[PDB]
């Protein structure tokens, strides 16, 4: 049997060859290829009988700077911000054969966050810092359950008990110690914190929320939308 | 020189000082409250000669505030590693000699860690004391671990002609090291050289608080405060953040020493500051996965809210880890997770992220082609580590397909480029490739001519390191178990070995050798003409009107015709060689070009305007035999 093979260098260095022993394992491959690919029906449809769940979230950053300078005794002031966004997504439909009942869920969520961090690290010792923090979340699925049972069908909406939140900016300041993540409580004096809802449903509620201290007339402080963990937030309240 | 202006101790003195200091992150409005540390060491200083300082310091306990009083007090308490912090100064002792008063300059011993040498300088800064001058605004450029600074001196109380109180003044943005370090940075993110205007908005300034005598120049009381302010994000520029570093040192004793020596260590080290990376023990990043363990968690817990801030914690922590660890931890990490890891792989601005995206793909089991695109367009890259070096080991040997080799061979030449320094890692892969070799070159036909192309890329190194693979590749030479493919392997592998004496005699040997077949004593022909000697090229060209294979001859006439037909630099000196050669003997007359052996040369030389003549060669084979109508070989 005839060989022959064929080889390129480039200043030298090569990049590859080819041979019929090549295209043997290319026609291989080739058949593997095909014998991977006609499973992979059986295998989805196998998955989406038993059903699962899917998530897609991703924690881009868009903002990010970061940085450190030395001390007068020589340790480390650290400093840096950044703002993310982490536009995910919760769905997966199980799927109840012979049962014929369907469980739906899909719900997309945004979430612009920022924070700066400051404060100072003793090298491979320890740490002190300061976390400004704000957040801005909003999110919007439906929920449904579909079930068929001796002719009997029935479209099945379950309530999130938790008061689905459409607007919400929050402010908050934490200390994280080298072992321990701690929020910064907030003040009590002048602790105004409100809550207005409208009766739209029978059984949700409209509500607008803020709490925050009125701490305008205090020194050495912030005004209201600072100096606390400030929470100004638009939600729909079950009336369970 | 020591200039009595900064005599500002006495010789053959023991200055026991108390070193404690304050640090205090947080805001004033919320009731003060902010995160403290407290830290005390007791100072040794031993002045036996002026200008000759000598430091012993222990008892260093560090405490941090974990709850505080409601009369505002705090509580302090050790944590875990302040006796091990104490392991750092009770084995250290500090030389040190400062040339009129400001060339800096230390003897460290048995490699001081970067950040106890950066502490001592901060020490040393808050203990160095400028020489008297009876001027009330007195600015000069002082070295401290923040480079050279711009700081003024004024006298609050001085009696006669010594000063008591001394206000040490100054403002921080005016010394060298003002840019901000560069750190890493996540490069996904696209904002770039927005720094100034936050460096615009940061302020912060020092005070040193000396107090004096004018009995031994003796400092006894020093009182050395930071305060930054950061401005934005408050309101009317003044409730925004500040921050204070408070420093203090009392004079407790100072008995009288009596040594004549000051001792020198083998470095001479400056009051600059050296890079340091972000540390932290391995032991938290166990949390990190009890912190997956939460996402974990939040998924079937359905919140969405707090999540986006332990993901920039969490890989603000892998910034301040190692590689090892890491390495060593990331199985668990894939084991647990994978779509998470993927976020912080591409997230992460940090060398050993895609050092492990290596692992990343061989723990996937993802496709050979794709896998050897990787390694290919990774091994393009600059600056090689023998971290990456030794992934790229790990999966050759895994795989052991052809792109993945060619990378090996490819990146082994930049870091050879790169670091002079040959390490254990080129003697690991020089013993797997012996091993791979054996003696006899036996094995398979294509893995085995693979293994002796890349040995044949890498024999610069081989030689360099390693001359038992030389041995072996030599032996297979003058053998005839394997192949003449492997043979020409053998032959073509000495393109960058440089043959100086030994090689150019074993291929002489195979070459005179008659029973050698045409294909490989053709190849020798050829290759000998590298760096051929007189004497070789005279012996060959008077066995050459009685070797056999006319056709083999009629190659090597019309060779040596296009050799002389030229005229070059160095095939100018080949021909200076072959007329010396050519004394006693004669060639044979070449005919044919479709049945026998052909060589054919072209050269292009072109003349540039005040640089080199360019010279183009052109070459070609073309092996015919007498039952052939093609080419059989044709290297271009």
């Amino acid at each position: 049997v005839p060989e022959a093979r064929a080889y390129l260098r480039i200043l030298g260095e090569e990049l590859g060859f080819a041979s019929l022993h090549d295209l043997q394992l290319l026609g291989k491959l080739l058949l593997m290829g095909a014998r991977t690919l006609q499973g992979i029906p059986q295998m989805i449809g196998e998955v989406i009988r038993k059903g699962s769940k899917n998530d897609f979230f991703l924690h881009y950053i868009f903002m990010e700077n970061a940085f450190e300078l030395p001390t007068g005794a020589g340790l480390q002031l650290q400093i840096s911000s950044s703002g993310v966004i982490a536009p995910g997504a919760k769905a997966g439909v199980k799927l109840e054969v012979a049962n014929m009942q369907a469980e739906l869920v899909a719900k997309p969520s945004v979430s612009v966050e920022f924070v700066t961090n400051m404060g100072i690290i003793i090298p491979d010792f320890a740490r002190s810092g300061v976390q400004m923090n704000t957040n801005f979340f909003h999110e919007s699925g439906l929920e449904a359950h579909v079930a068929l049972k001796a002719g009997k069908l029935k479209f099945i909406i379950p309530s999130p008990k938790r008061p689905v939140k459409l607007l919400s900016g929050g402010n908050t300041l934490h200390l994280v110690s080298t072992t321990k993540t701690e929020v910064i409580p907030p003040l009590i004096e002048n602790r105004q914190s409100w809550s207005v809802c409208k009766q739209v449903f029978p059984g949700l509620n409209y509500c607008t929320s803020g709490a925050y201290s009125n701490a305008s007339s205090t020194d050495s402080a912030s005004y209201y939308p600072l100096t606390g963990d400030t929470r100004l937030e638009l939600e729909l309240r079950p009336t369970g | 020189v020591c200039p009595k202006d900064a005599t500002r101790f006495k010789h053959l003195r023991k200055y026991t000082y108390n070193y404690e200091a304050e640090s205090s992150s947080g805001v004033p409005g919320t009731a003060d409250s902010r995160s403290a540390t407290r830290i005390n060491c007791k100072v040794e200083l031993e002045v036996p000669q002026l200008c000759s300082f000598i430091l012993k310091t222990s008892q260093c306990t560090l405490k941090e505030v974990y709850g505080f009083n409601p009369e505002g007090k705090a509580l302090l308490k050790k944590t875990k590693n302040s006796e091990e912090f104490a392991a750092a100064m009770s084995r250290y002792e500090l030389k040190l000699a400062i040339p009129e008063g400001k060339q800096v300059f230390l003897y460290p011993e048995k490699d001081e860690p970067t950040y106890i040498l950066n502490i001592k300088r901060g020490i040393i800064s808050a203990l160095l004391v400028p020489p008297e001058t009876e001027e009330a605004k007195q600015v000069l450029f002082l070295d401290t671990v923040y480079g050279n600074c711009s700081t003024h001196f004024t006298v609050k109380t001085r009696k006669g002609n010594v000063a008591t109180e001394i206000s040490t003044e100054r403002d921080l943005g005016q010394c060298d090291r003002f840019k901000p370090i560069r750190t890493g940075i996540s490069p996904l993110a696209l904002i770039k050289g927005m720094t100034r205007p936050l460096s615009t908005l940061i302020s912060s300034s020092q005070s040193c608080q000396y107090t004096l005598d004018a009995k031994r120049k003796h400092v006894a009381e020093a009182i050395c405060k930071e305060q930054h302010l950061f401005l934005p994000f408050s309101y009317k520029n003044k409730y925004g953040m500040v921050a204070q570093v408070t420093q203090t040192l009392k004079l407790e004793d100072t008995p009288k020493i009596n040594s004549r020596f000051f001792g020198e260590g083998t470095k001479k080290m400056g009051l600059a500051f050296e890079s340091t990376k972000s540390t932290s023990p391995p032991k938290q990043a166990e949390a990190v996965l009890k912190t997956l363990q939460e996402l974990k968690k939040l998924t079937i817990s359905e919140q969405n809210i707090q999540r986006a801030n332990l993901f920039n914690k969490l890989v603000t922590e892998l910034r301040g880890l190692s590689d090892e660890a890491v390495t060593s931890l990331l199985p668990q990490l894939i084991e647990v997770s994978s779509p998470i890891t993927l976020q912080a792989l591409v997230q992460c601005g940090q060398p050993q992220c895609s050092t492990h995206i290596l692992q990343w793909l061989k723990r996937v089991h993802a496709n050979p082609l794709l896998i050897d695109v990787v390694t290919y367009l990774v091994a393009l890259i600059p600056e090689p580590s023998a971290q990456q070096l030794r992934e790229i080991f790990n999966m050759a040997r895994d795989q052991r397909s052809r792109a993945t080799l060619y990378a090996l061979s490819h990146a082994v030449n930049n870091y050879h480029k790169t670091n002079p320094t040959g390490t254990q890692e080129l003697l690991d892969i020089a013993n797997y490739l012996m091993e791979q070799i054996q003696d006899d070159c036996t094995g398979d036909e294509d893995y085995t001519y693979l293994i002796l192309r890349v040995i044949g890329n890498m024999g610069q190194t081989m030689e360099q390191l390693t001359p038992e693979l030389k041995s072996s590749i030599l032996k297979c030479v003058q053998s005839t178990k394997p192949s003449l493919m492997i043979q020409k392997a053998a032959i073509q592998a000495l393109r960058k070995m440089e043959p100086k004496d030994k090689d150019q005699e074993v291929l002489l040997q195979t070459f005179l050798d008659d029973a050698s077949p045409g294909d490989k004593r053709l190849a020798a022909y050829l290759m000998l003409m590298r760096s051929p000697s007189q004497a070789d090229i005279n012996k060959i060209v008077q066995i050459l009107p009685w070797e056999q294979n006319e056709q083999v001859k009629n190659f090597v006439a019309s060779h040596i015709a296009n050799i002389l037909n030229s005229e070059e630099l160095d095939i100018q000196d080949l021909k200076k060689l072959v007329k010396e050669a050519l004394k006693e003997s004669q060639l044979p007359t070449v005919m044919d070009f479709r049945k026998f052996s052909r060589n054919y040369q072209l050269y292009k030389s072109v003349s540039l305007p005040s640089l080199d003549p360019a010279s183009a060669k052109i070459e070609g084979n073309l092996i015919f035999d007498p039952n052939n109508y093609l080419p059989k070989e044709s290297m271009l």
